[PDB]
């Protein structure tokens, strides 16, 4: 049991890791470069920086972990750690936490729907359309993260991390977010088929490639883990049903940074034009 | 029949292209060489400016 | 039939290309070996002008060396302050296809024009604040492809038409046309005494002009494809072009004859823009390869690049006190160098 | 004296940055299309609240190597194609391959019917089936206007890969909204590489 | 200088031959796409071949295409045209132009303007 299930938390500890480092050498390379300010670039920035805090949630919990085993297990003392419980501390921490893994969802969101009014709409003003985008992205994940917070100072803040059976109060972190997974997929099957009219126009090995590029960037593998990764839909003699569905979560600030940014050709040649600048001299 | 006249016209002008008189690329060399060398204390694109009068720092 | 004077006409070339061959008793190479050289050019961009929507086609200096025009074919004509990279004025085009631009020695005009075959003078110095149109030079039949001011009256303009025309702004006509041109015309410049004035065409000639006579004074044939640009030595005694068989080459008025060339085998784009320093030992080449190479103009080497683009380089002007160069490119950005 | 001159200075630049930015959400928000067959001649028309710009060049000479370079940046070439069909698959031929216009598409209208003298590989050739005509207007010239089609389109697939596009047709301003569409699209898609 | 003296031509029976050749002149014949240009009495110019820059890309018009054949000798620079089996449609002046810029695939060279990189031409009658 615990020779295959810590072989997923070090995936998930780990896989948090490389895509954490790879998504500030990411945003790095698409800020430090004035010629690739675009305002998809823009999208892609506060898109990686939303994997990072969201990568820094798992950092926060997995030291946590690594603390209880090494501190409290033989030094015996739990004063800390339940007056962090039940304190200011424990639940502000707690909503924070919960903000940084729900302005991803809506930030594969509105690099979604920013992708769709490329390729459907196109008539706007992209000096406004850009401030909503980082008011969708950034704002409204904040308007059912503190009623959520709101209502658990109120009712069962017997414990910040725990929760009980009931689930009439899950209905503003877990539904607004599978909304958005419910529109990322609506849009992923209509940029596929506007991809596939562009090639009815050896398309088997190349749409291989458009929709292996489109699935980290929209968050789509939650929608296909839960359909036919179901095998029961429990838990039953299995191994790589929920590894697959913790190492695409973790590894997808990695390829969102590989696919968007290390891989993309107009990055690689500001590469391939800022070092014969630096090869004369 | 502008095809022999524009072939007059461009035959008097090689009339007068003719009748110049050029000076040798040796003596009109080293008035080039002559120019660069009294106006080089005055070419801030050639002698490195200090930065405090670069208007452009 | 007309070969009682075809002949005549290669006869009489003839007798002017050994004309040259008793002239060319040395070369500029080898009367420069042993001036020891500039060394190694290394300007950086100061600034970068970040205003324009579209490839800016052309700027120009004004004779205070701070303002500068640049035309885009987005439809604008900023006038900016390179000292402050404020824009001063941004004059709206009627036609957004302009391949030219030019500032009034005085300072007070602009003219701008391009595609719609017209010379658009615009009065800055006006007392209602909007900078409005002083007059349309409409005479020239084809694309108009550079315009340079004599004074705040008469401004030359080159044109596709395969000539150049002197024109009176306060009348409105053409005083002299300038004829002679088998190709477009497609960049002129004027003397340091604007007596005279240079011509490249896609002819792959040069023709000296006289501009009150009005003739062609001579002609310079020496390169191979069309020439982009062309500019006067500082002295007005020579001048440098610049050609699609990238190539720049230095002519000389008085020996009628190219002294250099400026070519290299890792150089196969067509030049679009010269420029000389202000003592002219540097001619500063603009290149289809996005940068500018700084060239030794009396030792022929490279003394620098000038890269900094991330699109084709349109255009190059060095500043009256020479301090600046500031190239517009495709890419609608102005860097000023030093 | 010392802010007299330089803060009202960038007052004057940030009242033309407030125009600059009102000039480039019309700038984007229009489609320039270059027409070829005073010096410009700008038709302005709208398809279904989509603004486009044409600009036939009027008084210009019949050489064109230089202002050419001006229309790189138009969304769509329209290249109307009325010996002189010879002339109008090198001229074509020069569009295509010119090292500025490589990104910019071409749209391409066709209009004559009634050689095989000026193509005599034409006397050789039936029209694909694969591609019909629906009113039957005549067998034998179905089977010419798809000949000087597949003409345009051995220049367009001939080493001119996925960076501009040729959009033949057979007569029309509903074609060039639904061409221009399809640029738009195809280099929104190359931005996200997915095409 | 660029000067481009085409000869050959002449008078010929309808099924002769000819070779018209073109000496080049004030520039390097290795960089440039080189082409043959016509213009029949009463017509507007048209364009008959091409080659490039090496010789391996050529190009006919349909009325000539099997019959006329290219060449061109970038040692002794000079451009070649093998004229057989010739017809009465064929008699034209025949120029000797070439493209503008070198190392380019985009040539613009049959105007009724003055083209500059062009010959004064050659008679072709039959
Ligand atoms: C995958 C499992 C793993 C993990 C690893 C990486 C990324 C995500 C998840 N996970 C680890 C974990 C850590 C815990 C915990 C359970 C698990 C299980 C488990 C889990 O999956 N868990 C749920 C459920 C969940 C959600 C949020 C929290 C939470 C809330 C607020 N703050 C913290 C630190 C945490 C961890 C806990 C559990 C969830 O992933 O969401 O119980 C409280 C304990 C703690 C100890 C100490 C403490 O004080 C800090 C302190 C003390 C003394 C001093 Cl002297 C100092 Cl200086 C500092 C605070 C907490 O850390």
């Amino acid at each position: 049991p615990e020779e295959q299930l810590l072989f997923l938390y070090i995936i998930y500890t780990v896989g948090y890791a490389l895509s954490f480092s790879a998504l500030v050498i990411a945003s790095a390379i698409l800020l430090g470069f004035r010629h690739l300010h675009c305002t998809r670039n823009y999208i892609h920035l506060n898109l990686f920086a939303s994997f990072i805090l969201r990568a820094l949630s798992v950092f926060i919990k997995d030291a946590a972990l690594k603390w209880m085993y090494s501190t409290a297990a033989q030094q015996h003392q739990w004063d800390g750690l339940l007056s962090y419980q039940d304190s200011l501390s424990c639940r502000l921490v707690f909503l924070l936490m919960q903000y940084c893994v729900a302005a991803n969802y809506y930030w594969l969101l509105v690099e979604g729907v920013y992708l769709y009014t490329l390729l459907a709409f196109s008539v706007f003003s992209e000096q406004w359309i850009f401030r909503l985008y980082v008011s969708i992205g950034w704002g409204v994940p904040l308007l059912f993260v503190v009623p959520w917070g709101i209502v658990k100072y109120l009712y069962e803040d017997e414990g910040c991390w725990t929760r009980n059976s009931n689930m009439n109060y899950w209905l503003i972190i877990r539904l607004p977010i599978l909304f958005a997974i419910g529109v990322n997929f609506l849009i992923f099957v209509r940029v596929i088929c506007i991809v596939v009219s562009k090639l009815k126009a050896d398309i088997k090995c190349r749409l291989a490639k458009s929709t292996l590029t489109l699935i980290p960037l929209l968050g789509t593998h939650e929608v296909i883990f839960a359909f036919v990764m179901d095998e029961h839909a429990r838990g039953t003699l299995r191994f790589i049903k929920l590894f697959t569905e913790l190492s695409f979560t973790s590894f997808q600030g990695l390829m969102v940074a590989i696919l968007y940014c290390f891989v993309n050709n107009e990055v690689q040649l500001e590469f391939r034009k800022s070092w014969e600048r630096w090869r004369l001299e | 029949t502008a095809s022999i006249a524009q072939a007059r016209k461009l035959v008097e002008q090689l009339k007068m292209e003719a009748n110049i008189d050029r000076i040798k690329v040796s003596k009109a060399a080293a008035d080039l060489m002559a120019y660069c060398e009294a106006h080089a204390k005055e070419d801030p694109l050639l002698t490195p400016v200090p930065a405090s009068e670069n208007p452009f720092r | 039939e007309l070969d009682q004077l075809r002949q005549e006409a290669e006869q009489l070339k003839n007798q002017i290309r050994d004309a040259r061959k008793a002239c060319a008793d040395a070369t500029l190479s080898q009367i420069t070996n042993n001036i020891d050289p500039v060394g190694r050019i290394q300007m950086r961009t100061r600034r970068t002008l970040r205003g324009h929507l579209a490839k800016i086609y052309a700027m120009h200096w004004g004779t205070d060396s701070r303002l500068l025009v640049s035309a885009s074919q987005d439809g604008k004509l900023i006038i900016w302050d390179s000292y402050t990279t404020n824009k001063v004025h941004a004059i709206p085009l009627r036609s957004s296809w302009v391949m030219t631009c030019a500032y009034a020695p005085s300072g007070n005009y602009v003219a701008c024009g391009g595609l719609d075959n017209i010379c658009s003078i615009y009065n800055l110095k006006t007392r209602e604040g909007n900078v409005r149109v002083s007059r349309e030079l409409a005479g020239h039949t084809g694309y108009l492809s550079c315009c340079r001011f004599l004074d705040d009256n008469q401004i030359v303009t080159s044109s596709g038409d395969t000539t150049c025309a002197l024109w009176d702004i306060e009348t409105g006509q053409q005083t002299t046309t300038f004829t002679g041109h088998t190709g477009d015309v497609m960049s002129l410049s004027l003397a340091p005494d604007t007596r005279l004035f240079v011509s490249g065409a896609c002819d792959a000639s040069a023709k000296l002009w006289d501009v009150r006579e009005g003739m062609c004074r001579q002609t310079f044939t020496g390169h191979e494809s069309d020439i982009n640009a062309i500019c006067f030595f500082p002295n007005g005694n020579a001048f440098a072009t610049g050609s699609d068989d990238a190539t720049c080459r230095l002519f000389d008025l008085r020996a009628d004859q190219e002294l250099m060339t400026y070519s290299h085998d890792n150089i196969i784009c067509g030049i679009t823009s010269v420029s000389f320093s202000k003592s002219g030992r540097l001619l500063l080449a603009g290149y289809d390869d996005f940068n500018c190479n700084v060239w030794d103009a009396l030792k022929a080497d490279r003394a620098g690049v000038l890269a900094g683009h991330d699109n084709r380089v349109s255009c190059l002007g060095v500043t009256d006190d020479g301090m600046a160069v500031a190239t517009g490119s495709w890419d609608s950005f102005l860097k000023i160098w030093n | 004296d010392q802010r007299n001159e330089e803060k009202a200075q960038r007052e004057a630049n940030k009242k033309i940055e407030k125009q600059l930015q009102k000039d480039k959400q019309v700038y984007r928000a229009t489609h320039r299309l270059l027409l070829l067959g005073s010096g410009i001649f700008e038709t302005k028309f709208q398809v279904d609240k989509v603004n486009f710009h044409m600009f036939d060049v009027g008084a210009q000479r019949d050489e064109r190597r230089k202002w050419i370079q001006c229309f790189n940046d138009v969304t769509a070439i329209i290249f109307v194609v009325a010996n002189r069909l010879q002339a109008a698959l090198k001229l074509f031929d020069s569009i295509w391959n010119n090292k500025w216009l490589r990104d910019t598409s071409v749209i391409l209208f066709l209009n004559k019917q009634d050689i095989e003298d000026y193509f005599p590989e034409f006397a050789r050739y039936t029209t694909p089936e694969d591609a019909t005509p629906e009113p039957g207007e005549d067998p034998r010239v179905t089977r010419a206007k798809y000949f000087i089609r597949d003409e345009f389109l051995r220049i367009s697939t001939a080493s001119g890969d996925g960076r501009h596009y040729c959009y033949p047709h057979f007569t029309n301003i509903r074609r060039v909204f639904n061409d221009c569409r399809d640029i738009i699209q195809r280099m929104h898609l190359r931005q996200y590489e997915l095409l | 200088q660029v000067q481009l003296q085409e000869s050959g031509g002449g008078l010929v029976q309808p099924g002769g031959s000819l070779r018209l050749s073109c000496a080049a002149s004030g520039f390097t014949f290795s960089n440039y796409k080189m082409n043959w240009v016509r213009q029949a009495p009463g017509k507007g110019l048209e364009w008959v071949s091409d080659i490039s820059q090496s010789g391996a890309s050529i190009s006919y018009t349909g009325s000539v295409k099997g019959r006329f054949t290219i060449s061109r000798d970038n040692a002794k620079n000079t451009l070649y045209l093998q004229m057989n089996s010739l017809k009465p449609e064929d008699t034209a002046v025949y120029y000797c132009a070439r493209c503008p810029a070198p190392f380019t695939r985009d040539c613009f060279d049959v105007t009724s303007t003055t083209y500059a990189y062009r010959g004064q031409g050659t008679q072709v009658t039959v």
